[PDB]
């Protein structure tokens, strides 16, 4: 047949039939799988050809593997219409000629288009696709190079932005491990490209950057020091892995030290602290569990300075002194406190709020025994700030009954890297100039006549609520003292006899 | 590598033989493709003779088969049956034997097609008859009215008797067929032995749905024989007794037996039925369940084992076979699984011995089956008598096999079955049985308290339904009963502590009150006339007084209602049941003037505003359809009770009344805005852009009066302004949206503006001057749109082509004041023309759109025509302009408007449509009319079960002169729909032949008048007398194709019963449209103003330019016709015309319309509030009023034919060709008005096909096709 | 024989 009539236009056809085929290439069944993933697979050649280029067919099978990717509880159509993008970008690569790949809708810079219009987008689903989409196109466009540095730089902060969006999305809907993959397998791709040719060209002008023609690399670690103190989770802890591997690989290959002593010196210190509050430096109704979202935000935005530059002081780049003296004027040693007051106080929600309240106080724990591990010591700067009493007593309430302070007896893993925190902080304030009030705190509630106490006449029976929990509580954070080296300074034996008198009576507890 | 295309036939017919040898559906698509090739094959050669001697084989063959079979395949019947349809040598099947095969298949579709094809190509009363036996079975009543006219030669009474079943009131029903089959007279002639079957059928049916079993019984075996007849083997014989009489036998003294009768004789016939071996296949192939409970009667638990087993199977092997798109044949399959399943539960528990030895395992039974129902509404109360009564035979059983309160306990369930039975019996208004149930079950509603409370509310709610079809002094009558037991004391501590019982108590307490009122308003002392121990019941003065009492206790009850309810959806009820009734007082109180009943009424207008207020904070549409009631209600009584509605719109929603923006932001200029300012301003801000361009069109013409406190009402307005806008996107995108419209039509329209100021007279002051800054500002001085927005790349041609005039203009006609000469501007204005170069071809015509290109968080456009109200907006998934198109096409008319088509964020493609030229404000009106409608629409009953719903589309106002419409996908006008259906050659001989209407009727116009050009309608009216124009018209007529429509939709249906959804849904929506634009008279509709979804086949309303009437009051030539109803509309419906399916949705539709007249008349008011530019509102919406509340059609036609065409050089023969002629048209046979919706739509589609009236009309309206 | 008679 002829061009005109002869050809009959089967548009409407495989607008219905592409769906159905690679529903059917990936199904179940075996028989059905060998004879459908390479028809699929060969339709794929054929249609991404110099004759069938940029043709209705072509786009209908596009569009068709498109809505396949990014589409409801479908599991193996997602990955398998993945390898289908793949094949499509590697022969409309392969069968095509440079020169006529301009504007046809099968343009890899179009479907790249199409790929952050998705990640961009109040759907879950749409995300996860586009991440699937670029973690299964990865291995192209990187073998071949002159489009790396056009949009290489635009992928990532959109997919940045993405993996932002996925903060809100669900908990660990099966987006974030595809974005942060997706990220990941694109940083080492940059980590390879401009090494030799950091320069400043026109390339592709990323979202959410100030207009310019010369961006080669140092306006997207400029972009990280002005906002990675999101609170975004997992997009700011990426954010920070990204900027502690790309300060290095620039001309000079300059430390982060100096790096950071020169922002500073050069924009100020205060930097270093709006950047890093954000609109959290800018609230009694908390006190009490409330479902508002603003509180849960304002904990959210919490947790991100406490974090973002905590990284920064675990690290040796700037010291606490330096960015906690009297030049940034923050609330953060205010917020800290504010929070410690009265976090020890419908359902649904009130959980939900709770373990956002739980995620948090760890993370002054581990940034407490961060400043207690690093060279500039002195209590000065922080003596009563938060490092006062009611941080003692919320350490020594995680110590023994976590449940108290919210922590859900549900979360198994959060449950279990407590006592690594707390033993680690317990241990961090042995050396400590202030530990004297650890040593009051725990004997408050923890003791040898406590012990005896709670070693009641009867612990065997029945009565396995009180008897066999608080009391395994109190074995429990004994066991974290020992592991602390703190099992006698807080538990001493007797001066008369050798024997560590409360072990020697608890042996013969158990005993008998 | 590539796919291997280069295949064998066997490696495709193989896998296709092998697949047709597994799916019977595929085996039967199969047969007939290969079936319809063959015989289209044969016809090359083997001529006339032995190709028809094949035909007549081929037709005793399939006579053979629909007569032999009895398991009806569907599959093998639907294939027979089609496969008939598809061939005309074929047709003639066997109607007898095709309708008893496709109805006992549940395969009606095919065998209407079949015989609708055979009634094609002396009546055919036969094939008619089971025509309308097949239609019947599937319910479609509507189309039951075209086909029993008295032209087929068929009497009267089966016509009178299908329409009083279309109600479901088979009581009369069955009483006019048995009446039918004992008439021996019958001086017209002799009903045929088709109808008289058709008689007893139907009789059958009606003792089937209500069920009086005895009647059933008796009906189905007088008929075999008298004298104790012998159903033990007559049924067999005369194998038409076998789908007539033998479900129905069975069926009734099945439930019968199961109700007691100790009667033996069905099982002797089953017993010697099973001894031959046909009978034995038929009797366990489709009935396996009657079966099944029969020999659990005998207590036989084995055979009832088998035989329900056998009939799942049945039910899986039949439902699995019947097409995938045949809908409701599925779901009268499906009716029969609950049944099905319960005998199997009843069976399973009563065979497990660890039941029937405690308690527990009955209790929990009896739970499951108490919150076990058939849907109401939507089961026929078949399947409800069959759960009922088979649930009622299970309990017995269990009782009298259980020795060890139980009986309590079962009587307990049984009472609350019957009760859900007779609510859902009421629901679908099969009222006798409701009755019916309600006796025998009032002699246990005593024994307890809360059964009688029950009981009476029930029985008063069932009297209150059956209420509405009664005229009047007999709904009194039947209301009357009520309260004289309604009133029974029930407080003896139950209504004491009860408080749903008590409102449900007061609720109906007042609506029979309110019943009693209306219908002594209604007949003011008829009804008082005929009553005895009445008087003392209404008079508890004798003119209006007594209803004075009689609304104040209905609303004193009412509102005890209400504060009960007030200590969900069981207040919402209250709330607006108060809200309609007070305010159908203070309407009714309207239309007079008094001072009492002012003082007395004056209760009502602040409780209406709360109440409904209280209900809008609930999430209620039948409220939110009621909002515009509450601004007529403040505007009539602003010096009072005004606060209170500010307080109560404090608290609603902000959300809540998106949809009415419009309303409210017409009422920021006036002196009572407050009460709605806080609701707009948390609009402004929780969602800036349902506000924006309602508030840009708004403001742009406010002219406050700063009298009392205008300070304040200006200062809102500006902070509004301020928080709008949210910089200059929008400003900006609306200016270059403007500047891609056709400068010239802008400039056309400043002429026509000076052209109404200063060349009329010099009187007009300061309104030049005020002119003065647009002209300079558009389309004059090319540096004035370079200095105001981005200028276009015409202006400056514009000045240097416009110099020599302009200059002139600009220097010396600011003070022209010559007023007499504006030849020099018509010139100017027609030199326009000449260089004009109106088309942009590209979208460089506009360079923002063209680079558009989002950039940075510039308050991203939100392409408009969302929020459509319902529900919570969600501005996160509406979908932001990405960007535009490079091409824009420009639509054919003389306003010139450009379609763009922009795309969103989602890379997705949105179709658009701009006219910068005309202020859309009346279309948008229209259209959220039709949303009203389609809301209203959407709770009647009737048209509810039809799914009656009107096709919107968005239309946006930028501004004045500048709009936005929302163009939908894949729709087609009609005129393109019809030609491209056409074949080249008539389409050539259509357009290019003078012998074509488009011609002919020119030429006819121009050889009767003697005037080529308009005008020669004013004459042709004075000139050619009713029987020429008719004889013309149908000539003309004759030359265009008749089945352009019936083509369209074969081409597109791919399937008989996909045929039939598709032209059923085409008319059901077209009937719709044609009221809907009737009911606010909308003229214009010309072939183009009809779209046709290409995916749904339904239809589409367009370009309601003439919104009102105005193409009868405005224009040169009238239109006489209050909608398109022409002639391929009707032939789409053949054999059928339209009086069956279109006329029957045209009656729901206005019943539903004109059973609350106020929504539609109260939604009016802001054509008067804010006028638009296209006394004047008054009149419209006292018309719109007057043809809703019951009214000649010709006589509102003749009415705006006087008021635009008064004094007219051929008015008088307008109006009497609008009127009628008394003689040939029942539309002038009629009163002026106080008129039925039934001889209302009589009179419409009357005025709408006739030639007389179509006959002469504007050429362009297209009346031919 | 094989028909389809050609080769994409
Ligand atoms: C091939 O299509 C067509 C259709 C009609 C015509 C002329 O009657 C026509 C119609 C208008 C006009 N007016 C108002 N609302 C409209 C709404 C429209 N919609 C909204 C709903 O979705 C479908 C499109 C379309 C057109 C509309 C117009 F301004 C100019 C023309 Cl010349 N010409 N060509």
């Amino acid at each position: 047949p002829e061009g005109g009539q002869g050809a009959p236009p089967m548009y409407q056809l495989y607008k219905r039939t592409f769906p159905v085929l690679l529903r059917l290439a990936c199904d179940v069944d075996q028989v059905t799988r060998q004879l459908y993933e390479p028809l699929v697979m060969q339709l794929i050649h054929w249609f991404t050809n110099n004759k069938k280029f940029e043709s209705q067919d072509t786009v209908a099978l596009l569009e068709a593997i498109l809505d396949g990717i990014v589409d409801p509880v479908d599991s193996t159509l997602r990955d398998f219409c993945g390898r289908c993008i793949r094949e499509f970008l590697k022969w409309s690569i392969k069968q095509i000629t440079p020169q006529q790949q301009e504007k046809s809708p099968v343009n890899t810079k179009s479907l790249f288009k199409r790929l952050y219009s998705l990640a961009l987008h109040p759907n879950a689903f749409k995300r996860l696709g586009a991440s699937l989409a670029f973690n299964n196109i990865y291995r192209e466009f990187r073998e071949e190079e002159s489009l790396v540095e056009q949009f290489v730089f635009e992928a990532l902060v959109i997919y940045m932005e993405s993996l932002a969006l996925a903060h809100a999305d669900e908990k660990s809907l099966g987006t974030i491990q595809q974005c942060c993959d997706a990220i990941d397998h694109l940083c080492r791709i940059i980590e390879k490209k401009h090494v030799s040719l950091n320069k400043a060209k026109k390339r592709r002008l990323p979202r959410g950057f100030p207009p310019s023609a010369s961006l080669c690399l140092l306006d997207l670690v400029k972009w990280l020091l002005a906002h990675c103190g999101r609170p975004q989770t997992e997009c700011r802890h990426k954010s920070i892995e990204l900027f502690y591997k790309f300060v290095p690989l620039l001309p000079g290959n300059r430390s982060p030290n100096l790096w950071l002593k020169d922002v500073l010196k050069e924009e100020g210190v205060s930097f270093l602290i709006n950047t890093f509050e954000g609109g959290g430096c800018g609230l009694l109704y908390l006190r009490g569990p409330f479902s508002l979202q603003a509180t849960l935000c304002w904990l959210d935005l919490l947790l991100a300075a406490l974090e973002c530059y905590n990284t920064f002081i675990g690290e040796r780049t700037v010291g606490a002194l330096q960015v906690l003296g009297t030049e940034a004027q923050s609330s953060l040693l205010k917020a800290v406190a504010f929070f410690l007051e009265s976090i020890a106080m419908s359902p649904q929600e009130g959980e939900r709020y709770n373990y956002s309240k739980c995620t948090v106080v760890v993370r002054i724990m581990e940034f407490t025994t961060t400043l207690l591990n690093t060279s500039p010591e002195g209590w000065k700067l922080l003596k009563k700030d938060l490092c006062n009493t009611h941080l003692m007593r919320v350490l020594v309430q995680t110590l023994c009954e976590p449940a108290s302070i919210g922590f859900n007896i549900g979360d198994v893993q959060v449950m279990a890297h407590l006592p690594d925190v707390c033993v680690n902080l317990m241990k961090a304030l042995k050396m400590s100039p202030y530990k004297d009030i650890l040593e009051t705190h725990l004997r408050e509630k923890i003791t040898a006549q406590s012990i005896e106490e709670l070693c009641a006449v009867n612990l065997y029976g029945p009565d396995a609520q009180v008897d066999r929990s608080r009391l395994a509580a109190v074995v429990s954070a004994c066991k974290q003292l020992h592991r602390a080296g703190l099992l006698h300074n807080i538990l001493p034996s007797q001066s008369t006899d050798l024997h560590h008198s409360v072990g020697t009576e608890l042996l013969s507890l158990v005993y008998k | 590598d590539l796919p291997d295309i280069q295949i064998k036939h066997s490696s495709l017919i193989t896998p296709l033989q092998a697949v047709a040898q597994r799916d019977p559906i595929i085996a039967k698509q199969l047969f007939s493709s290969l079936f319809s090739g063959i015989l289209k094959e044969m016809d090359k050669f083997k001529t006339l003779s032995e190709k028809n001697n094949i035909t007549q084989k081929l037709l005793q063959d399939f006579n053979r088969f629909l007569n032999t079979t009895f398991s009806f395949f569907p599959p093998f019947v639907s294939c027979i049956q089609d496969i008939s349809c598809q061939h005309a040598a074929l047709l003639s099947l066997d109607p007898a034997a095709v309708s008893a095969g496709c109805l006992a298949s549940l395969q009606q579709p095919v065998g209407i097609r079949l015989l609708e094809e055979a009634l094609l190509r002396p009546p055919d009363v036969l094939r008619w008859v089971e025509l309308a036996k097949l239609y019947r079975s599937i319910g479609e009543y509507d189309v039951l009215r075209g086909i029993f006219t008295s032209e087929i030669g068929t009497k009267q009474i089966t016509q009178s008797a299908l329409l009083a079943e279309a109600r479901s009131d088979y009581s009369e029903a069955a009483k006019q067929y048995d009446e039918a089959l004992n008439k021996q007279d019958w001086v017209d002639g002799e009903p045929t032995e088709a109808e008289k079957d058709f008689w007893e059928l139907a009789s059958l049916d009606c003792y089937n749905h209500l069920a009086e079993w005895k009647s059933l019984e008796y009906c189905s075996t007088a008929s075999i024989d008298s004298e104790n007849p012998p159903d033990l083997n007559k049924i067999w014989s005369e194998p038409f007794y076998q789908e007539t009489y033998l479900p129905y036998m069975i069926r009734s003294k099945l439930k019968l037996l199961l109700q007691g009768e100790a009667d033996q004789s069905l099982l002797t016939f089953i017993d010697k039925a099973m001894h031959g071996e046909l009978q034995k296949a038929i009797l366990e192939l489709h009935y396996s369940q009657e079966l099944s409970l029969l020999y659990l009667l005998q207590d036989d638990v084995d055979r009832a084992k088998y035989y329900i087993q056998n009939g799942i199977q049945s039910f899986m092997q039949n439902y699995s076979s019947i097409d995938v798109l045949l809908h409701q044949s599925r779901l009268t399959k499906l009716q029969s699984v609950q049944a099905l399943t319960e005998i199997q539960e009843f069976i399973s528990f009563i065979s497990k011995q660890g039941n029937l030895s405690s308690q527990v395992p009955l209790k929990r039974l009896l739970n499951t089956w108490t919150n076990r129902y058939p849907d109401a509404k939507m089961d026929p109360m078949n399947i409800w008598d069959d759960i009922i009564t088979n649930r009622c035979f299970f309990l017995s059983k269990i009782e009298e096999k259980l020795t060890p309160d139980i009986s309590s306990l079962i009587r307990s369930c049984k009472f609350s079955m019957k009760m859900k039975m007779i609510d859902s019996a009421r629901k679908q208004n099969n009222f006798s049985l409701a009755m019916k149930l309600l006796k025998e079950l009032h002699k246990e509603s005593k024994t307890r308290d809360d059964w009688l409370v029950s009981w009476v509310q029930s029985y008063c709610r069932l009297s209150h339904c059956r209420s509405r079809s009664q005229g009047c002094s007999e709904q009194v009558l039947t209301v009357l009963k009520t309260v004289s037991l309604l009133d029974e004391n029930n407080v003896s501590s139950y209504l004491s502590k009860n408080i749903l019982a008590f409102r449900d108590q007061n609720i109906l307490l007042g609506t029979t009150y309110r019943i009693i009122a209306n219908a002594l308003s209604s007949e003011p002392a008829c009804l008082a006339e005929i009553e005895e121990d009445k008087a003392r019941r209404i008079l508890e003065e004798d003119s209006e007084k007594v209803i004075a009492g009689l609304y104040q206790r209905a609303f004193q009850h009412l509102s005890e209602a209400v504060q009960a309810a007030e200590e969900a959806a069981g207040v919402i009820d209250a709330y607006m049941t108060l809200a309609d009734f007070c305010d159908q007082q203070l309407r009714k109180e309207e239309e007079n003037a008094s001072v009492i009943d002012s003082a007395e009424l004056q209760a009502y207008p602040a409780l209406v505003v709360e109440k409904m207020l209280k209900a809008l904070k609930l999430n209620s549409n039948e409220a939110r359809l009621k909002f515009p009631r509450l601004l007529q209600i403040i505007e009539r009584y602003p010096e009072e009770t005004l606060s209170l509605m500010t307080k109560e719109i404090s608290s609603v929603p902000c959300w809540q009344f998106i949809s009415w923006i419009s309303h409210m932001v017409a009422l920021l200029d006036k002196d009572q805005a407050v009460a709605v300012q806080h609701s707009v301003e948390e609009i402004t801000d929780n969602y800036p852009q349902a506000i924006v361009y309602p508030f840009i069109i708004s403001s742009e013409s406010y002219s406050f009066k700063d009298t009392s406190t205008g300070h304040k009402n200006k200062e809102f307005v500006a902070r509004i302004k301020s928080k709008l806008d949210q910089g200059g996107v929008i400003q900006d995108f609306i200016n270059a949206l403007d500047q891609l419209s056709n400068p010239e039509l802008l400039f056309k329209d400043w002429s026509n503006d000076v052209r109404a100021e200063l060349a009329k007279t010099p009187v007009n002051k300061k309104n030049i001057e005020k002119m003065y800054e647009r002209m300079y500002a558009a389309l004059g001085d090319p540096k004035a749109p370079g200095l105001g927005a981005f200028r276009r790349k015409f202006i400056q041609t514009f000045g240097k082509e416009f110099d020599k005039h302009f200059g002139k203009g600009g220097s010396k006609l600011l003070r022209m004041k010559l007023s007499d000469f504006n030849d020099i501007t018509n010139m100017l204005l027609l030199k326009m023309n000449k260089d004009s170069k109106p088309p942009g071809n590209l979208k460089e015509c506009s360079p923002w759109m063209s680079d558009f290109k989002v950039e940075f968080l510039r308050n991203e456009l939100e392409i408009p025509g969302q929020y459509d109200g319902r529900g919570k907006p969600l501005p996160e998934y509406h979908v932001r302009i990405a960007g535009f198109d490079e091409r824009v096409t420009v639509m054919a008319s003389l306003r010139r408007p450009k379609r763009i088509i922009i795309r969103g964020h989602d890379e997705r493609e949105h179709p658009f449509l701009v006219k910068g030229g005309e202020d859309l404000r009346q279309d948008q009106r229209v259209e959220q009319l039709f949303q009203v409608m389609n809301g209203i629409l959407a709770q009647d009953s009737a048209c509810s079960q039809r799914a009656l719903q009107l096709r919107t589309y968005s239309v946006v106002p930028m501004t004045s002169r500048l709009g936005l419409i929302e163009w939908l996908e894949n729709t087609v006008t009609l005129k393109d729909l019809l030609l491209n259906t056409m074949s080249q050659e008539e389409k050539a001989a259509y357009l290019s032949d003078p012998r074509a209407p488009p011609c002919e009727y020119k030429d006819w116009l121009t050889k009767m008048s003697g005037k080529h050009d308009v005008g020669a309608y004013m004459l042709m009216y004075k000139g050619a007398n009713r029987t020429e124009t008719v004889t013309s018209f149908r000539k003309r007529e004759s030359k265009v194709p008749a089945d352009l429509l019936k083509r369209a939709f074969v081409r597109m249906s791919t399937s008989p019963e996909a045929f039939l959804a598709l032209r059923s849904h085409f008319a059901s929506s077209h009937a719709l449209i044609c009221i809907s634009h009737w009911i606010l008279g909308i003229g214009d509709r010309h072939l183009n103003n009809f779209m046709v979804a290409m995916e749904t086949g339904g239809v589409i309303g367009i370009d309601f330019g003439h919104a009102f009437g105005s193409a009868t009051q405005f224009l040169p030539v009238p239109e006489l016709m209050p909608f398109r109803l022409t002639r391929q509309f009707i032939n789409l419906m053949l054999p059928m015309k339209e009086t069956g399916l279109m006329y029957s949705i045209m009656v729901h539709a206005l019943r539903a319309f004109r059973s609350d007249p106020g929504l539609l008349t109260n939604t009016m008011d802001v054509f008067v509030k804010e006028p638009s530019f296209d006394w004047y509102p008054r009149q419209k919406i006292c018309y719109a009023k007057r043809k809703l509340a019951g009214a000649n059609p010709a006589v509102i036609t003749c009415d705006e034919l006087l008021l635009g065409h008064e004094k007219a050089p051929a008015f008088r023969d307008y109006v009497a060709v609008a009127r009628g002629s008394k003689d040939h048209n029942i539309r002038a046979q009629e009163p002026e008005s106080g008129l039925s919706e039934e001889t209302q739509v009589k009179c419409l589609m009357d005025q709408a096909t006739d030639p007389n009236i179509l006959g002469r009309t504007w050429e362009g309206w297209e009346p031919w096709m | 024989p094989n028909p389809m008679f050609e080769h994409p």
